[PDB]
Parts: C-alpha cells; structure tokens; sequence
C-alpha cells in the first residue's frame, strides 16, 4: 500500500525549475525507509518537522515539486531566500514545513551537445507570490513594440538555456532537487503507516 | 538619446553621508537590472551594488551593511545612499544596466567624482 | 571569488599590424565573458560580449576566442585612435556578480 514516491524521485524525466512538476500524493502508507536513507542524496533538509518524527508524523495529502537547478543556486531553495531563481522562477512560502533534496546530477542528464533543453526563467516583471506557476511564451522588451517587430532593443525572451555540458565545474553541474509539502488543514488524514 | 546622466559627486569629510542620482532616457530602470560600478585613481573596476526588477537589492561584502540602493520608478531614476565614507570610498562611479548572457553590460553612466576631505 | 589576470600588461605595436591580448582565469568561466575598450576619459564601451559574440556596431576588426579557463582578443588593423585601455570582464555567477581585471594600456608606435 506503499506510495508511488520511489518513481516520483527515479523516474529521471525531471523537466526544469521553468513550470516545475507536481504531484499530488494521498491514501496509502508513506514508509520513508528510502527517503534521505538512500545513498546518493546529496542534500536534505526540513523545517518544523524531523525526519524520523516525520515517519511516525502523518497528513491530510501531500505535494510533491520536482525541478532541475544549477548547483550554485540550492542554497537559494529555503524559506524568503532572496536570488533569481527564487524571486522570478519559483517562490516557497515563509511557513512551509517540510524538506527539499538535492542530487548532483553531474552524469545522469548533460550531454556534450549541451543539455540545455530546459530554459529557465530570467526576465520577470514583478516577484512570485509562493507557488505560482508562471509559464509563459512572451518578449520583455523596453520600449513600444516586443520582438516581433522590433529587434535588438526590447527583443528579450525569458526563457534562456542553461548549457549543462561536462567541462563545468561543479557548482556549475546540474542538480536535481524535489520539494516535499505536508497540507494539514481540516485532516481526515489519510496518509500515515 | 539612450543615456544615462549623473549627480551627487563632489567631497565631504570622512564619516559624511553622501546621495548618488541616475537619470536615464529612451530606456527603463525600474525593469532594468541597474549596477553600480566605481573605479579608484589609477585602479580596476569593481562592482559595488545591484538593483533588481522585483526590488530585492543587493550589495558588495566591502561595502555591505553601509550602502542602500533604492530609485524613484514614478520619474525613470535610480538612487544610491552611501554614509560613513572612509578614506577608500574616494572613487568615480558608474551607472549600469546588465542584461548579462544576454547582452554584457552595455550602457553605462559619465561617471561622478567622490572624493574626501583628505 | 575568482581572480582574473590580464597579460601582458602594456603593449605597443607598429600601425597596420595585429595584436594579440590574453586574459586569464583561475576556474571554470566555460564562454561566459566580455571585453570593455575604456578610451582614457569617459566610461568604457562594450566590445564582446558572452565568448566571442561582436557586440553590435562594434567594428568587425576585432575578433574574440578562447574558453574555460584563457580567452584571448585579436585586433586585425590598429587605426591611430584605437590607443586606450581593455579590461575582460567574467560573469559566471550574474545575479549579482562580476569580476573584472588589472586592464592593459595598448598605444601605437
């Protein structure tokens, strides 16, 4: 009855911080013998909650938010952090509970090609409220017009590759972090084993 | 044309408090990443502050804790508060708009003197 | 905080040749880069930006290469005017950073 957390973490898709990747987790028995106990971990951590309290600690539901940063930038997942990625892309509360983990993805996705097929975020035009998905396909700009008709001046596009390839170092190497986030209102909690 | 022109050089005694304004034109500040940079006599350059889209600023570690950006948005100007001026502070300073990977820094400022009384 | 270091520090060459600038890194800086010409009395001017991009405008004679750790600039023709300062800067971390160089004076003859 255990949940479907072990694929959550292997399945390896991850697809960027740009429009992260959820899931909404409920009824089953979540074990935690595997999470942060795993070996490759590089980095975990939670707030108000202890891990081995948190086995025994049990919720209304559950939700889960993948994504893929540059390593340099994992300090900037915590509670108010102030940096670019964590004040235009992707924004957690000041009272969340819970833990984030962080791998150093620096074999499993980078490709000498470049794998920078995600294109993270890096023209907004005002901070993120906590958990606001902001995909969008448009052109900061300055003045008049966007790039569709001008060029040079205000042609800007948000969305700008990374460029993961071997050579960089290693706070340049991609990390792939997950965002785990207890909900306990009104709780007929469903989920503890 | 797309410029940026400052104010507020000039001298005041070690410890004084001093004000640099940046006012710009054919172009944005309040959605523009602004930098202040600064030059000793004779010496490179070094990056001394930064203002985002969303406001949250931030400063070098040789002067953090002393200097505070901020800009009036509702007239297109930028502005640096600086207080304690010590012997070192006696540089020019530049204004700047960084696009970075997308464009260097491009357009830049004509500079203001600050010197000290001695 | 990584250190660059510019070389050689002066340079005077013939008109009408080429010259050659290195500027060096101490870590990984992969093509992330720019070159500023600071013509002695005013603020600097943008060459070449990210790893050898020719910022627009920019006279084609100048030519930009390397990556990792050591880039190099090329200036084909030296006209009279081209007699200032350079300076390469890195940008490896941008929301909020930079580190500049030691600049280098190239004059004429």
């Amino acid at each position: 009855n255990l949940c479907p957390f072990d694929e959550v973490f292997n399945a390896t898709r991850f697809a960027s911080v740009y429009a992260w990747n959820r899931k909404r987790i409920s009824n089953c028995v979540a074990d935690y013998s595997v999470l942060y106990n795993f070996a490759p971990f590089f980095a975990f951590k939670c707030y108000g909650v202890s891990p081995t309290k948190l086995n025994d600690l049990c919720f209304t539901n559950v939700y889960a938010d993948s994504f893929v940063i540059r390593g340099n930038e994992v300090s900037q997942i915590a509670p108010g952090q102030t940096g670019n990625i964590a004040d235009y892309n992707y924004k957690l509360p000041d009272d969340f509970t819970g833990c984030v983990i962080a791998w150093n993805s620096n074999k499993l996705d980078s490709k000498v090609g470049g794998n920078y097929n995600y294109r993270y975020r890096l023209f907004r035009k005002s901070n993120l409220k906590p958990f606001e998905r902001d995909i969008s396909t448009e052109i900061y700009q300055a003045g008049n017009k966007p790039c569709n008709g001008v060029a040079g001046v205000n042609c800007y596009f948000p969305l700008q590759s990374y460029g993961f390839r071997p050579t960089y170092g290693v706070g340049h190497q991609p990390y792939r972090v997950v965002v785990l986030s207890f909900e306990l209102l009104h709780a007929p909690a469903t989920v503890c084993g | 044309e797309v410029q940026l022109v400052e104010s507020g050089g000039g001298l005041v005694q070690p410890g004084g408090s001093l004000r640099l304004s940046c006012a710009a034109s054919e172009i944005t500040v309040s959605r523009n990443y602004m930098s202040w940079v600064r030059q000793a006599p004779g010496k490179g350059l070094e990056w001394v502050s930064v203002m985002f889209a969303g406001g949250s600023t931030f400063y070098a570690d040789s002067v953090k804790g002393r200097f505070t950006i901020s800009r009036d948005n509702s007239k297109n100007t930028l502005y640096l508060q600086m207080n304690s001026l010590r012997a070192e502070d006696t540089a020019v300073y530049y204004c700047a708009r960084d696009l970075g990977v997308v464009g260097a820094t491009d357009y830049w400022g004509q500079g203001t003197l600050v010197t000290v009384s001695s | 905080e990584i250190v660059m270091t510019q070389s050689p520090a002066t340079l005077s060459v013939s008109p009408g040749e080429r010259a050659t600038l290195s500027c060096r890194a101490s870590q990984s800086v992969s093509s992330d880069l720019a070159w500023y010409q600071q013509k002695p009395g005013q603020a600097p001017r943008l060459l070449i930006y990210g790893a050898s991009t020719r910022a627009t405008g920019i006279p084609a004679r100048f030519s930009g290469s390397g990556s990792g750790t050591e880039f190099t600039l090329t200036i084909s023709s030296l006209q009279s005017e081209d007699s200032a300062v350079y300076y390469c800067q890195q940008y490896n971390n941008w929301p909020p950073g930079y580190t500049f160089g030691q600049g280098t004076k190239l004059e004429i003859k």
